């Protein structure tokens, strides 16, 4: 392989683009649920799966930004869209998107200490009801918890649920 | 014609054989019959590195795969192989397995195993005739290339009784001889029955097997010979001063094979006159302390004779020779020049001499258990107290 | 002995090779499951085992890397091959290969931090239902939960409980 | 006294020496299990002792090392044997050698993260069923729980509760 | 080629020529922000770029000249102007112009020791928000932060990053 | 042997030549990476190899010289090619060249102070991704970190860690 | 005593003389590892002794030679063999040899700036995995931290710790 | 060859050569050339000078090592000919190089070599 790393970011919130004022994100941590199987006639467990976790997209900008304030608790859940953008450079020169569309409820709005002299910075954090990553371009994750949807390379893993529970 | 795609074959093939790769040589000479898929010629040998390659050269129903079987059961060793063709008589087959330059001025039998580096780089640290060695001429033979090449030469006894081992291993005071006289009884799979074995194979198997996992100076004297059901005759380790049959045979400086079902060989005293050279680790050491330090410094025969010559293989000889005391092979070694005899007409001539004076380490060859019942702890316990 | 230290890794995920981008490989923690056995007519506990420990496996990314992101969150647990490989060196120069296939669930993907001027690393786990160690080209360990075996030389030390079970 | 300090350790596992390869040791903590006791006509606790805790002995080596890998999870516990030994220097020179014979599980085996460039240090525990302390090659400790002994200085403690258990 | 130096400096601020009163220019350095990269199958770092550094440009005046000093600490950033002249010989007497216009933020002014015989010198420094170096009237460098530029020989090497943040 | 010492110097970035305006050069210090290695037995450590360290070739220019300024900062890392040569003189007369081609990132580019009548000199520094050193035209070193080779007389070092790690 | 000064340096590499291009050598710093210890009952600390300190031998060429270049990073640690001798003079002419053998790791070859007229001054440093200092033919030091051998007049300094560890 | 007509099959190339038979073969050497061409066109201008011959194996040695690294090759060897770069070729324009490499072998027939055996009668079915 080439070594390849990421060299810059974007956001936009609700098509507004905040290509000024977005020191770091944070794309949601995809964990499955996992329960520790031991049963009868093994030493060791197992890790059966039991869905997937909740998913929380958490970003920070530093700047007074209205475009994402006016987001916060709305009575509208699911009602933030975003977008996070990442270019991943690689040793050769070709830069590969990792753009991660996600949607969901703005749940925490985190103005930090004010110190005079110091970078104040806005955290926010995001309780993800929809996320799709597309790296180079190509679908690699679109999870949707209500229409229960878990697709890993366009493939829904969540077909064979969805059948037994007549969904 | 090709295949394209995966084939599936139904073809029998014996249950593995899984064995440690080692990195000593054996030299081996036996019996085969030179057909059409035995692609050896009788007087030359070859380099085998698998049962496959033993059983392409010579034949599988030949006496050297059943040594060559014997040997890769429990190392997966390098063997030059030298398939001495049969002959009638006992006198013209032990005449014929030690050989000679009685070709053109080829060397055939044990002979062609001096050819065994030039050849392959392999040069053999172990010899072994299996059923041959029992014959004293060839057990002769045995020892004087076993001198030549630096090596153990792995002998055996008949089947007879253990007198016939005694007595003819009186007719050896060869520090190089290595004598294992009971025969293995191994299961045959073809006659469903139990098939003698000379055993001389089985240790040379184990001899090279210790020096992967144990090293070359550990004696192989308690280690479990594999793919073997029992011995040509029950011999019987037991203790009280008695005529042990296992005992009776390490005094006359044989190993033997001694428990479950023929499982360990045993003695470690080489044949030897010489209470200085007794056990085979005393001369495994010192012959390949050696051949680690030559393969080593070949660099010493070339390079004409400079001011710091004799110093700069000094510090050579105990750089890798504290390599050796650092993995265990001797105990405080001591290198230096020869202070008496490195003259300069010495030195117009080539020579330079060095002392490598170390010692070895000795092997745990009689553990001794004084043990005692006593009534002393009687009162300790077993009272109210 | 020799002084004997790793000094490079390599990763197989599904016979692809990572070695471009693989900054850290973590083989599973082989902890057995202790309990301290305190009882009559003694002083102190004495651990009697009770079978291992959950396995789990972490390795980092930090390129794209797709080969790795689309084995995350499968219908088909324990269809993640993977091969940690290590190459300890050794003073005298005699490299020593350390090679961990294992099989299991890619469990959880935890996309970090994404500053911009700041290495990016997908943090990746695996719930090992499968462990084989090789260290010299010889078998060291093999755990398989299911279909119970823990070997340790070869030797297995799951015959006893085995006919002990009917398995 | 003298100014005495430890500079120099080992480790022998089955008699093998691991003389290049063990950067750190950890002889168990011998910790009585004491109960804060508060009782009538007494303003403070007092700590009667209930027995010894159980003691783990930890080490590490930084090489692959199946001769201490082949002793993880066997079926015999109490198999692990193995000598900690220790040199403590002294101002004067005269050296006083610490030798800790113990006996046990094998009950972790922690090989760490694998960076490329950093040393790589399996970490190791053991689950100690018997523990000699000589120090000045003099027994200070002896502890083993099954056969309950706990010896101080060559003098079982535990012949009291021998005697009136009828062991 | 031909042996060619500088011999001669200038200084235009707002359009105002610093002709007798600068005695040092300091372009600023061009860093790119490299982090050394390795990892699996590989024994020596590789240096991925992650960006470029922050760039200073210093400059000294040894007069009042208030044309530089009223430009220090403005509420707008990125208003002080300026371009760095030089004119670099050669052998043959080719004379090549290196001009490198800029903007920022005059950072720091520092009015050295005031000694009286000595030569006092005001040693300033600005803090470069838009760089573009022409050297024989033909761009070189054009770097421009926000705005993601950074042209290399009127190529724009961003034009990877641009399209994957979607800027 | 003969006293020999070097006496000219030049450079070929792209096979153009700056035969006029190199006054320093310097090769990539090769240093190992070298762990202190103090363990069990042994009262000093030993100093074992962990892979090579970073390389950096930096080389000064002090004329304009667009052909070597030209290649800083470029989108595609690796792409600086570049020759230093040397010619190491000796006393009977016979020159013996040393030729380092190596290919790497132009990482900074640090145009000095620019005093009217001195001398302004460009430094460079290069992270070099590949370097050859060839003395009297036979290969010395040669290092291509991927693609994992170090090469000390044609024979590449890291072959034991090559099948180590199925590269 | 008489006033004795070093007059004359030389190098043995691999029994190859360096007998034209050295200009400089060094020894090894021989440092213990002194810990400063202060404790109970006393005002000041009384320092120690820990083991020894890593040695670094370094010593500089300024010709080619490729017969100390091809040492370099090695696969074979403590390959490096070397022979650094000095000839102390004496005023009244009893010229004493100090020859120290060493062994170890060529841990960095530093080729300095090349400029064109100046001397060009290859310094390289191992990591000494052994070292014998002969004082007039005599043995002064003798340091093998593997087999921890530390003989200061040919008497092993660490018999004491070695038959404590068991060694 | 299956399911509805799912996948190609063949490998091999309509050719009486066995040095030519997959077209692997025939596919890599064919584009491992575009490659290096397409990448080299700074060799047909750019008059020679005294390091036009090294800047091309370099420049050829590098731009081959990026096909070891993507796993196209393995272990090429590229050199100017020294038996053909004559003088009286060079005032021709004509310089000759030799870019020997390898090609990754197909996986063309996989063999499964399957027993059935009685050895594991006896160590599980048994009271033990």
């Amino acid at each position: 392989m080439i070594p390849q790393t990421l060299t810059n970011t974007n956001l936009f919130i609700d098509g507004v683009s905040f290509a000024g004022d977005v020191p770091s994100l944070t794309l949601p941590k995809l964990a499955v649920k996992t329960e520790q199987y031991r049963a009868g006639g093994m030493d060791a467990p197992v890790s059966i799966d039991m869905g997937l976790e909740a998913m929380e997209a958490k970003f920070s900008t530093n700047g007074a930004r209205r475009e994402a304030l006016n987001f916060f608790g709305l009575a509208d859940q699911s009602a933030f869209n975003g977008v996070f953008r990442g270019s991943f450079k690689g040793q050769k020169g070709a830069s590969v998107p990792v753009v991660a569309t996600l949607r969901g409820l703005l749940k925490e709005v985190d103005p930090g200490d004010w110190k005079a002299g110091e970078k104040a910075e806005f955290k926010y954090a995001v309780a993800v009801s929809y996320y799709k990553l597309e790296v180079d371009g190509r679908e690699v994750y679109e999870i949707d918890p209500v229409n229960g949807v878990r697709a890993i390379n366009g493939v829904d893993q969540l077909a064979g649920m969805r059948n037994d529970l007549g969904l | 014609s090709f295949f394209h795609g995966v084939t599936v074959t139904n073809v029998d093939i014996g249950a593995r054989t899984i064995a440690l790769p080692a990195s000593s040589v054996i030299g081996l000479c036996d019996v085969f019959t030179p057909g059409a898929q035995a692609s050896a010629k009788p007087n030359v040998p070859v380099l085998l590195t698998s049962k496959k390659d033993a059983a392409a050269a010579f034949g599988i129903g030949s006496s050297i795969y059943l040594a060559c079987e014997a040997i890769y059961n429990r190392a997966q060793a390098v063997i030059v192989a030298v398939g001495v063709e049969t002959a009638e008589t006992p006198e013209a087959q032990a005449s014929a397995v030690i050989g000679g330059i009685s070709a053109a001025g080829e060397r055939t039998g044990l002979q062609a195993l001096l050819d065994g580096k030039s050849r392959f780089n392999a040069q053999p640290r172990l010899l072994v005739a299996p059923g041959h060695s029992a014959q004293q001429a060839v057990a002769t033979a045995m020892d004087g290339l076993a001198e030549k090449l630096r090596a153990i030469a792995i002998l055996d006894g008949p089947n007879s009784t253990d007198e016939a081992a005694v007595a003819y291993a009186k007719n050896f005071g060869s520090k190089r001889l290595f004598m294992v006289d009971p025969g293995v009884q191994v299961w045959d799979s073809a006659t469903n029955a139990a098939r003698n074995a000379p055993a001389s194979a089985y240790a040379a198997g184990l001899f090279a097997w210790t020096d992967a996992e144990y090293g070359f100076w550990s004696s192989p004297s308690n280690k479990e010979i594999k793919g073997v059901t029992g011995t040509s005759r029950p011999v019987e380790f037991l203790d009280g001063d008695e005529t042990c049959r296992a005992n009776l045979l390490n005094n006359a400086n044989i190993a033997t094979i001694i428990r479950d079902d023929g499982y360990r060989l045993w003695g470690n005293r080489t044949l030897s006159s010489d209470s200085k050279w007794a056990f085979v680790t005393r001369v495994r050491t010192m012959d390949l302390v050696m051949d680690a330090i030559l393969a080593g410094h070949k660099w010493a025969v070339d390079r004409g004779i400079t001011k710091t010559y004799v110093k700069d293989v000094t510090e050579g000889l105990r750089a890798f020779m504290r390599d050796l005391k650092n993995q265990g092979a001797v105990i405080n070694f001591e290198v230096y020049a020869d202070p008496d005899l490195n003259s300069a007409s010495q030195l117009a001539q080539g020579k330079v001499y060095w002392n490598i004076r170390f010692t070895d380490v000795p092997p745990a060859e009689n553990p001794n258990f004084r043990v005692e019942v006593t009534d002393q702890w009687l009162t300790e316990v077993l009272d109210v107290a």
